[PDB]
Formats: structure tokens, C-alpha cells, sequence
DNA sequence: ACTTGTCGGTGGTCTGCTCTAACGTCACGGCCAACCGATCGGA
DNA sequence: TCCGATCGGTACCGGACATGTAAAGAGCAGACCACCGACAAGT
């Protein structure tokens, strides 16, 4: 982290002095270039070293539409973002911050790129909340809850729950076989 | 690369194949194959025959071998992959939209990774995923395992559209459903004439 | 060659559903905090009933009863 | 029964740490929701509620909890052997499958006209173990499909 | 037996058409036409009737302008 | 060139004869007199002024969503009231 | 199109990138098909009206033009050309790949045409094009020999 | 009879020209999305200068926001002293 | 030798004889051929039109070979004209009777 | 006297982006279980 | 010269049909619309 910060500062100073500045000494230019290259190599090494945390995090989300490799790549993007914003002064380990950012990136990507008809995240959260409330009511009552109970417990109109349930369906495939043998298609 | 950097240039992936095809010399290869086939003998003769066949096919015509490496992937018109709403509000896809979405998602992620400056491992993995997605789009099942949708059903690609008894040629070109047609049970009538 | 009646098929479907529920429970156990976990907040009963309904509505061995005459049934 | 057997199989639920465990026991069925005629007339499903007692055990503190868990509406067979699903009677047809065990098969090659014997071990939900004898009289084992 | 002409008789002059390929549907309940398979094409070619085969292929199945022009004529 | 009285009469007739809520864009495109607005903001101000004037006369305009599956609001005059 | 008796030949051949981008009327950029609320095709998606054509007859996306007199013009706000809706099965799009991708037909075949052309074994081609081994495109023999 | 219309000429960055028909009573946009997906301008003597977009955030901006100039200067001085000692003893 | 036929390939007897007659006069050494017996499956796929071969069997390989060779289909056959909706060149579809 | 293009303000709704700091680090799951014929690539 | 992999194929008319999970939350900003105040010029 210190090497990355030093390299970034050296690159910024070199860029600032390049335009509207003065002729930097050759030794100073060489030192700045070496510091920048060392910072880049350190950042690459830090990214490569923690590529297994992404795989560990993305294992739990397998089977929810997104492919395993896509989850790994989104976790890698989250890991890059975490590396960019990691601060060593507080002294906390990089694992916690990396886990937070990887989880955020995977959740956001799986919320967006997992449905043929896209649903915004601000409504995916509402759908998840409605599902949780429905499960809780089903457990408490002992029978399938009515839309009136869901509306009462979700402080919404009895019409919004129906719309939310309508938005939750997924398109079927036209190429699926209808009969026992593969001679007819939907 | 670290020691003898300024002595060779090696790559990995489809870019290297494209560069090799660019540096390929059709005339010299054809002449060498003709010399081998007219001079040599043995097991090498069959391979020389086959390579001469392929090179002559690529040379006699006006085309170039650069068509084997793609830079743009065409998109089928929407009416051939309809998104219809069945009775009851349920929608239906043609199983090509999923493949196109996967290809576009992987291409956009590759663009973002290149823009950010990701290390070589991640970029190479993304490029391999893009290659696999395109290969599955053009022909699903040739390499690796088929892409499976809901219900563990392999998706149907363009090659599957053009192949089999359910393909276009044998189901909608050589045999069609016609109007002004009927069907009923047959009985025996002896009082009828022969016509 | 053994015979799998309706009971064994339903038992297999229930086994699959319970395995999925066990996986969900294991996934939830590592996230929720200790000393505040009740049996009902960990058990997700949706997969079991979903699997049973899917078997009854999609499996090839679940067919419409023929009712042309009592012999057919 | 089937439910008791599957719940006994699923009773050990312990994570990698092994500090917590969840157990299922004592399945129970309640009265039927509605009669067959009403289910057929109203397009309903002939089912009955299922209750399973679940116990949560924490190893580090030794404290346990016991609660009754509702599992859903389990479809019930009528007196005629048919299940009513959405108002239509459905019949489940029995299936013939090959029982797990060991099977020995003999094959005769058309090249050297010599008999070759192979044995396949077919388990339930497991990998395959095979042995065979070739023309060179070399016994070979093929773990899984390698 | 349950094979009655009241349920087996079928006819069509003009009905619904498919989406991806502009061809008539199939089935008595869907008011579809009768399939003119490959063997019937072989028989028509063997007879030597080119015009009947051409009309059956184009103006009764797929020629979109041809169908309406034929009906008007 | 359409007089204000004619514009208001067209607007009230269109609202009364339509059984479904109509958004602002449909009224702008369909009802005569709203096609000469140089800018969208000017049209919105004119429509708000006309709606306020009509509401001042006691006509019970009702505002609601165009459809249960759509978010845009529409206008409708109840015939019973 | 018409006069089937005027068809002399049906020629086939490899399509280059120039032909692929000449066929297409636009580039698709997002993996979106339809809006979840209004059930209307999105913009720059797989069903974009600006790229492939209008869903309704003689109507654009924003509804500015809804008359048959506007034939062959393009709306200046939404970009949808006002024409018939039957052109949605005659217009194509294309995707600009960020890295070249080989064609599966000419590589995973028996025999492999790329292998015969480049004198490379099928396993070598599989390793090269699936990021498993480096391949030396060229070497400077003169510079290596001098030094 | 067809309504009269005008033809607008648009040029992309990589030397590509496309024609987009427009109505007589319409406002021709300065920049239009061309057929190849690249934004293009109108070739005219009087260029209708469009809106300009500032660059987004980068790594350096985040580092500056989360840190201070003095601490970065001290760290750079320490690293320079370390590398100098390593190089020249 | 001096002919354009690739060695080891199968060519029609009429085309081979025409090429030999063209080569012997104002040309070079004529080619030599040997009779070959072919099965029905292999002979059908070796037709001069890629459309019939693609419609018959092995669509992928036939299409790939036609694309590489850039072959041209002259549209003279029963199946090719059946596919495109034109009159077949048999029976009443020939120029003598039409 | 009446009306309208131009100007500025509130509050609500739908939509998108950025952030969260104990420690956490390389997946199961496995179908396949046919049958014959032809062809290219290793041993 | 022999042989473990891989790919190609396997009749027709009638009919039938539509998915089963979600480890979240908060702060800030942008676009658009229903409600409004002024102010001079044209009607
Ligand atoms: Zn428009």
C-alpha cells in the first residue's frame, strides 16, 4: 500500500511538473519513473495475491442465474475497487474491506445482469422484502398468506403486491419440447 | 522476454493467429506443397495432398484467409427471434437472446477491464470467456460442455437451427403445410366408379 | 430389475428438497450472529414444496388418468 | 417410513466449524384441508399440512432450542389411488430400474475370437468402478470413466 | 371404440399462420392445414406435375402477397 | 390561431368523451390549440393555467395513473359528478 | 425479391469485417430487450427500434410522426425511420468485439482447416486460441545471429 | 406525392460520411449517432459547439480525498531517501 | 501434371475428357484417370451444387467447404428449384412444354 | 379588461451511483450407461 | 502396421402444451411532473 501511494504521488508530481514547470534533473526523472513502475508492480502483485478471496466469496452465489466465471470476474472488479480505496493507516486487515467490496460488486452485478427483462435494484430490494415477509407470515400462520395480510404487513396497498408478483415472473423458452419426443416445439 | 526482449515477438490468443495468417505466404506454400507431392512419397504424400487441397481452395478463389478471424459479430433481425407474450402474461424467448446477452455482457466487461488496467491474468481470462461465448453462439456443443438453461436443457443455436430433421431445410423448405386441405376417415363404397 | 413405486419417487423428490434446504441452512449459519438464532429463522421450507410441486406437475411419470372406462383407469 | 428415513438421514447438519447443529425429528400430519369432491369442484389440491419438530444445538454453550416448524401442504392419495392436482386426478406410474449391485458380463471379440470378461459395480448415487480383461490378458480397472 | 368421425374430421380454407416462418399452424383445434411432406414432393416430381408442386409450395404456404392475390382472384 | 374559448371547449370535450386517463403529451398532440407552443415549458404553463381556470369553475377533474402497469399520471372528468 | 426466373446463381463465400459492418444498420451496445414496466423496446438494445425498425406501422418511438405521408424520413428526436413494420425482419445489427475471436466452424472441424492452412496440430491450435501457451509470431534471425 | 425533405451530411472521426434525411421544418442536431455507432458531427463552416463533459474520478482523486498532501510528501521523501541509500550506499 | 485437377480428387468423366482434349491441343501433357466406384452416400454429397448437398446430409461440413471454395450454384435441379419455389426442370417444367 | 410567453420554487416519484473496516483466501457434480460405419491422429 | 477418439446417421400422419430462488441498507444526486408566485406585450 505504501509503495502504491508513493508511486501515485510520484506520477502526479511528474505530471504536474511536466506542464508549466521546469526542466527536472535526469536523476530525479529516473527516480520518479522507477517509483511509478515499482508502484504499478506492487499494485499488480497485490491484485494477484488476493485472487482466491474472490473465488471463496463467489462460491456461495453459484446457481442463481449468473455463471460461476461471471461471478468471479465481477468479484475481481470489486477487488480492484477495494484495492483502490484501501487505507493502511487504520491498521485493519485488507480481508474485511476486500470482502465488503467483493460482496457489493457481486450482489449488484447479479441484480442487474441476471434477467432477460431487466429489473432495477430499487425494485429487486422490494421483491426480496416481500418474499421475506411472505415467508415469515407463512411460518407464523401455518398456511399460505393472503394478499391482504401481505399488504397489511408491508404497509402498501393490496394492489401493489399483485403488481410486484407479476413483475417477478421469468420468460419461458420457445424451443422447449412439448411432447414426450422431440418432434414439436412451443 | 525479460532477457532477450528485442529478438522475438510472441502472443497468445486469436491475435497471434491473425498475425500468423497475415504473415502467411500462399504462393510459396503452394509451390512447396506441389514440389513435395511431385517429389516425396510415403505418409507425407497424403498430408501434402490435403494441405494442397486447402491452399488451392484458398488461392484459386478471390477471397483471403483473413475471414476466419472475426472482428464484428452480426445480429439476426428481431422478428426471427421473437419476444412474444403468451396468454396469461407470460413471455417467451427464442433461446438466442440469452446467447447474445452473454456475448454483449462479456464484451462490455472486457472493455471495462481494459480501461481500468487490470493485470494480464484477468484480461486473458475475460478474453477466453468471450471466445467461449462466441463459439457457443455460433455452434453450441462442438467444444466443451453445452450451455444449459433452466431445467438442464441445452440452448439452441444457429447450427442447431440448420441441422437435424428439425432443421430449416428438412422442416420448412422440402416440406410445408398447405391451405385448402382436409382429413377424415375412409370407408369402402362399391357403387362408385373408378374415378 | 427393481420397481420404484410412487412412494420411492416422492421420497427421492423430498430428499432433493431437503438437501437444498440443508444447503440454504448451512449458507445462512455462517452469516447470522450467534445467541440470536432460532430454528424458524434458519429453515426455508420453499424448496421442499417447490420440488414436490415440480415433480407432480412436470415429471413424465405423473400422467393424466385415463377415464374412458373403469378398466382403463 | 419415507419421511422418517429422510429426516434421520438429514439429522446431522453441522458446518465446518462444528460449533452448531440443526436436527429434524418426528414428522406429523394434520387433518385434510378439504374433501375430494370439494377439491374437484373448486379446482384445489387434495393435501394435508405437515409439521416437523426441529431442534437447534449450540456446542460451545450447550444450550438447545425446540420449536415446531410448518413444512407445507403435502399432497395425499385418495382411496382410489389417485392424486387430485388442481382439480384433475393424476396417477403416478411405477418405474423399472436396474438394482444396485455388481454385474459380470462376458464379450467375445471378432478379431482374435477370445472371450473377454468385465465387471461393473453400479451403486446408488456414487461413482462407477469397473474391471475388465483385454486380449493381452492384462486386468485393468477403470475408476469412474477415466 | 373412441375413434369417432365427429372428432377426426378436419378441413381448412384459410386460417392462422406462424410467426418465425409464415406457414399455417397444425392441428384440428388450431384450424391448421395438412402437411405436404417430402415423400409427397417426391411423388409429384415423379408424376411430372411441376405447376401443382409450385403452387402447393408457394401460394398456399409461404407467398405472402401470393395468398391474398390468389384469394382475391 | 385558435381562440381560448375554443381551446377550452375542445379540452373539456376531449376529457369528457375519453373513458381513460390521458397524459399531458397525448393532450398536446391531439387537442387542437396546443400544437403552436414554441417550447415544452410554455405548453406546460399554458396547460396548468387552463386546468386551474377549469377547476375554478367547479368542473371535477380527476387525476390518476394512466394504467395500473404504468407510472405516468392522466386526466379524466367523471361524468356522474 | 421478384421474378424467380431471373435468378441465375446463388453464390456463397467468406464474409469479411467490412461486409459485416456494411450489412448492419447499427451497433447494439446493451443486453436489454424490453422495458419491464411499459413493455416497450429499449434503446441500443437487442430490440431497438432505431436500429432494426418500428414496431408499429408508420410510427416512431416518441410518437411524433403517426401518418402515412411521412414516408422515408427519420424522426429528429428518437431516430426511428417512419416506415412499415415488416422491415424488422430485414435489418441486421453487429457487435464490435474488443478482441478478435476465431470462427468455430473453421477450427473445431474434422479436418481442421486452420490446422491445415497454418501447419499446426489441432491440440496446438486449441492451446493457442484458448490462452494456454505462447506462440512465436516472428523472430529476428539476423539480429540474433549478429549478437 | 410525397412530403419534401432535406438531407443532412454527418462525418465521423475515422473518415466516414453518412446521410440522414430530415424534414424541412425541423431542427438539425449538431451531433448525431451514425450508422457505425460512432458519434459524428456536421461538416459546416459554422460549427455548433456542443456541450463539454468533464473527466470522471480516478485513482489519484480518491487518494487525494482520503489522504493529505503533507503525509504523501513525507512518504515520498522517505521512499526517496531509502532508494538513495540503497543505490549509493 | 499440367492440368488444373488436384491429384487424388474425383472428377466427372465428361469433364476429365474435355480437359484432356483441351490440354492435348495447344497445351501440355494430359492427365491420367482410373475408374472409381462410389457409394450412394458419398456420390450424393459430391454434387456440383452446394444447396442439394447441404439439404441432404452433413450441413455443417458442406456449408464450410462451399464457403471456402466459394462455389456457385447454377440452380438447375429438382431439389434446388423445389427449395426456391421455381418450376422443376422435369415433366411440364421444361422449356419445350412451357 | 383578458390572456400568454418567460422566469423561478416545492414536493413527490422513478432511477442510478458510491459506500460500509474484527477475521475470513484454489467449487461440486457428474452424465455416461445405444449401435454401426468411416476417418484422422499417436504408438 | 495397429488402435483409442471423434463424428455422421437412425420413416411418416394424427396429438401435446407454460419453473419452483433471493444473506442487505443508507446517503446523495439527476430527470420529470402536479401544484403554484411575478410581468410586460398582444388581444
Ligand atoms: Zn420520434
Amino acid at each position: 500500500a505504501k509503495r502504491i501511494e508513493a508511486g501515485l504521488y510520484a506520477t502526479q508530481k511528474l505530471a504536474e511538473l511536466a506542464e508549466k514547470g521546469e526542466k527536472l534533473p535526469v536523476q530525479q526523472r529516473r527516480d520518479m519513473q522507477w517509483i511509478c513502475r515499482d508502484g504499478d508492480r506492487a499494485k499488480n502483485h497485490l491484485l494477484e495475491a488476493n485472487l482466491r478471496l474472490v473465488v471463496s466469496l463467489a462460491k456461495r452465489y453459484t446457481g442463481r442465474g449468473m455463471a460461476f466465471l461471471d461471478l468471479i470476474q465481477e468479484g475481481n472488479l470489486g477487488l480492484i475497487r477495494a484495492v483502490e480505496k484501501f487505507d493502511y493507516t487504520k491498521g485493519y486487515k485488507f480481508s474485511t474491506y476486500a470482502t465488503w467490496w467483493i460482496r457489493q460488486a457481486i450482489t449488484r452485478a447479479m441484480a442487474d445482469q441476471a434477467r432477460t427483462i431487466r429489473i432495477p435494484v430499487h425494485m429487486v430490494e422490494v421483491i426480496n422484502k416481500l418474499g421475506r415477509i411472505q415467508r415469515e407470515l407463512l411460518q407464523d400462520l401455518g398456511r399460505e398468506p393472503t394478499p391482504e395480510e401481505l399488504a397489511k404487513e408491508m404497509d402498501i396497498t393490496p394492489e401493489k403486491v399483485l403488481e410486484i408478483q407479476q413483475y417477478a415472473r421469468e420468460p419461458i423458452s420457445l424451443d422447449q419440447t412439448i411432447g414426450d419426443e422431440g418432434d414439436s416445439q412451443l | 522476454q525479460d532477457r532477450y526482449g528485442e529478438y522475438f515477438t510472441g502472443a497468445m490468443g486469436a491475435e497471434s493467429i491473425k498475425k500468423l495468417i497475415e504473415n502467411f505466404d500462399i504462393d510459396a506454400e503452394a509451390e512447396s506443397l506441389r514440389e513435395v507431392i511431385r517429389s516425396g512419397k510415403g505418409q507425407k504424400k497424403l498430408r501434402a495432398l490435403k494441405r494442397l487441397k486447402v491452399v488451392a481452395a484458398f488461392q484459386q478463389s478471390g477471397n483471403s484467409p483473413m475471414g476466419m478471424v472475426l472482428d464484428a459479430v452480426p445480429v439476426i433481425p428481431p422478428e426471427l427471434r421473437p419476444m412474444v407474450q403468451l396468454d396469461g402474461g407470460r413471455f417467451a424467448t427464442s433461446d438466442l437472446n440469452d446467447l447474445y446477452r452473454r456475448v454483449i455482457n462479456r464484451n462490455n466487461r472486457l472493455k471495462r477491464l481494459i480501461d481500468l488496467g487490470a493485470p494480464e491474468i484477468i484480461v486473458n481470462n475475460e478474453k477466453r470467456m468471450l471466445q467461449e461465448s462466441v463459439d457457443a453462439l455460433f455452434d453450441n456443443g462442438r467444444r466443451g460442455r453445452p450451455v444449459t438453461g433452466p431445467g438442464n436443457r441445452p440452448l439452441k443455436s444457429l447450427s442447431d437451427l440448420l441441422k437435424g430433421k428439425q432443421g430449416r431445410f428438412r422442416q420448412n423448405l422440402l416440406g410445408k403445410r398447405v391451405d385448402y386441405s382436409g382429413r377424415s376417415v375412409i370407408v369402402v363404397g362399391p357403387q362408385l366408379k373408378l374415378h | 430389475r427393481r420397481l420404484r413405486t410412487v412412494g420411492e419417487l416422492i421420497q427421492n423428490q423430498i430428499r432433493v428438497g431437503l438437501s437444498r434446504m440443508e444447503r440454504v441452512v448451512r449458507e445462512r449459519m455462517t452469516t447470522q450472529d450467534v445467541e440470536a438464532i432460532t430454528p424458524q429463522t434458519l429453515i426455508n421450507i420453499r424448496p421442499v414444496v417447490a420440488a414436490i410441486k415440480e415433480f407432480f406437475g412436470t415429471s413424465q411419470l405423473s400422467q393424466f388418468m385415463d377415464q374412458n372406462n373403469p378398466l382403463s383407469g | 417410513g419415507g419421511l422418517e428415513e429422510v429426516l434421520a438421514e438429514l439429522s446431522p447438519i453441522e458446518d465446518f466449524s462444528g460449533s452448531m447443529s440443526l436436527s429434524f425429528s418426528d414428522p406429523r400430519f394434520d387433518e385434510v384441508k378439504a374433501s375430494v369432491d370439494e377439491c374437484k369442484d373448486k379446482d384445489m389440491t387434495y393435501a394435508a399440512p405437515l409439521f416437523v419438530t426441529a431442534e437447534f444445538i449450540n456446542n460451545n454453550t450447550g444450550e438447545i432450542k425446540s420449536q415446531t416448524v410448518f413444512m407445507g401442504d403435502f399432497p395425499m392419495m385418495t382411496e382410489k389411488g389417485t392424486f387430485i392436482i388442481n382439480g384433475t386426478e393424476r396417477v403416478v406410474v411405477s418405474q423399472l430400474v436396474r438394482s444396485p449391485g455388481v454385474y459380470f458380463d462376458e464379450t467375445i471379440d471378432k478379431s482374435t475370437e477370445k472371450t473377454l470378461h468385465s465387471v461393473k459395480v453400479i451403486p446408488g448415487r456414487g461413482a462407477w468402478l469397473e474391471f475388465d480383461v483385454d486380449k493381452r490378458d492384462t486386468v485393468g480397472v477403470r475408476i469412474d470413466r477415466k | 371404440l373412441h375413434h369417432l368421425v365427429d372428432d377426426k374430421i378436419h378441413a381448412r380454407s384459410t386460417g392462422p399462420y406462424s410467426m418465425i416462418t409464415q406457414q399455417p399452424l397444425g392441428g384440428k383445434a388450431q384450424f391448421g392445414g395438412q402437411r405436404f411432406g417430402e415423400m409427397e414432393c417426391w411423388a409429384m416430381q415423379a408424376y411430372g406435375a411441376a405447376y401443382t408442386l409450385q403452387e402447393l409450395l408457394t401460394i398456399k404456404s409461404d407467398d405472402t402477397v401470393g395468398r391474398v392475390k390468389v384469394y382475391e382472384a | 390561431a385558435v381562440s381560448k374559448v375554443e381551446r377550452l371547449m375542445n379540452l373539456v370535450i376531449a376529457l369528457l368523451s375519453t373513458r381513460t386517463y390521458l397524459p399531458a403529451e397525448k393532450i398536446r398532440t391531439t387537442v387542437a390549440g396546443y400544437a403552436d407552443s414554441p417550447s415544452d415549458e410554455a405548453f406546460s404553463r399554458m396547460f396548468e393555467r387552463d386546468k386551474n381556470e377549469l377547476r375554478d369553475l367547479g368542473i371535477p377533474l380527476e387525476t390518476g395513473r394512466v394504467s395500473k402497469w404504468d407510472s405516468t399520471e392522466g386526466y379524466r372528468i367523471n361524468r356522474d359528478s | 425479391m421478384l421474378d424467380v426466373n431471373f435468378f441465375d446463381e446463388l453464390r456463397i463465400g467468406l464474409a469479411t469485417a467490412d461486409d459485416i459492418r456494411n450489412w448492419s444498420y447499427g451497433e447494439v451496445k446493451k443486453p436489454e430487450t424490453i422495458n419491464y414496466r411499459t413493455l416497450k423496446p429499449e434503446k441500443d438494445g437487442l430490440f431497438c427500434e432505431k436500429i432494426f425498425g418500428p414496431t408499429r406501422d408508420w410510427e416512431c418511438y416518441c410518437g411524433k410522426y403517426k401518418r402515412v405521408r411521412f414516408k422515408g424520413i427519420i424522426c429528429e428526436r428518437c431516430g426511428v425511420e417512419v416506415t412499415r413494420a415488416k422491415v424488422r425482419r430485414e435489418r441486421m445489427g453487429h457487435i464490435e468485439l474488443a478482441a478478435p475471436v476465431t470462427h468455430i466452424w473453421y477450427f473445431k472441424g474434422v479436418p481442421s482447416r486452420l490446422g491445415y492452412l497454418l501447419d499446426l496440430a489441432p491440440k496446438d491450435l486449441e492451446k493457442i486460441i484458448y490462452f494456454a501457451a505462447y506462440v512465436i509470431t516472428s523472430v529476428d534471425d539476423e539480429m540474433r545471429h549478429n549478437e | 406525392d410525397l412530403a419534401p425533405r432535406q438531407v443532412a451530411r454527418y462525418r465521423t472521426d475515422n473518415g466516414e460520411e453518412f446521410d440522414v434525411p430530415f424534414a424541412d421544418d425541423a431542427e438539425i442536431p449538431g451531433t448525431w449517432l451514425c450508422r457505425n455507432g460512432l458519434e459524428g458531427t456536421l461538416i459546416e463552416g459554422d460549427v455548433p459547439e456542443p456541450k463539454k463533459v468533464k473527466p470522471p474520478r480516478t485513482h489519484w482523486d480518491m487518494l487525494l480525498e482520503r489522504r493529505s498532501v503533507e503525509e504523501l510528501e513525507e512518504l515520498l521523501k522517505e521512499r526517496l531517501d531509502l532508494i538513495k541509500a540503497k543505490r549509493r550506499g | 501434371g499440367s492440368t488444373e485437377f488436384l491429384p487424388g480428387s474425383l472428377t466427372e468423366r465428361a469433364e476429365f475428357e474435355a480437359e484432356n482434349r483441351r490440354v492435348v491441343a495447344e497445351g501440355g501433357e494430359p492427365a491420367a484417370g482410373r475408374p472409381v466406384l462410389m457409394g450412394i452416400t458419398k456420390a450424393s454429397l459430391a454434387t456440383d451444387s452446394w444447396l442439394s448437398a447441404a439439404s441432404f446430409q452433413e450441413t455443417t461440413r458442406v456449408l464450410t467447404d462451399a464457403a471456402i471454395n466459394c462455389r456457385s450454384d447454377k440452380l438447375n435441379g429438382l431439389k434446388e428449384n423445389v427449395i426456391i419455389g421455381k418450376l422443376i426442370p422435369a415433366g411440364t417444367g421444361i422449356s419445350r412444354y412451357r
